[PDB]
């Protein structure tokens, strides 16, 4: 079992006890992100002048 | 000392005391203040 106490800032789970965890924001910037192909579905007449 | 203080200042409650010999007062204060903590801390203790 694990209990997280934000008021006291303690995480206890079994035989471990973390006190005073601090986490900083990461850039979250991954190179070569997805490049989705964007299209438009439209009616094209058979004969166009 | 707890009993003497309770006798001296009746306004104090059973939730206004904590143990000094150990570091248990941090959890008590944080719990009874909702994690907000206190404003002034008149400190005379050392090390941890």
């Amino acid at each position: 079992d694990v209990v997280v106490s934000r008021w006291l800032r303690v995480t206890v789970a079994g035989g471990v006890h973390i006190s005073g965890l601090h986490t900083e924001s990461a850039p979250r910037r991954q190179q070569e992100q997805q490049v989705p192909i964007l299209e438009k579905f439209c009616f094209t007449p058979h004969t166009e002048e | 000392k707890r009993a003497y203080l309770q006798a001296r200042f009746p306004q104090l409650d059973s939730t206004s005391f904590a143990n000094s010999r150990d570091t248990s007062f941090e959890q008590h204060v944080l719990w009874h203040t909702g994690g907000k903590g206190v404003d002034l801390v008149l400190n005379s203790l050392a090390e941890e």
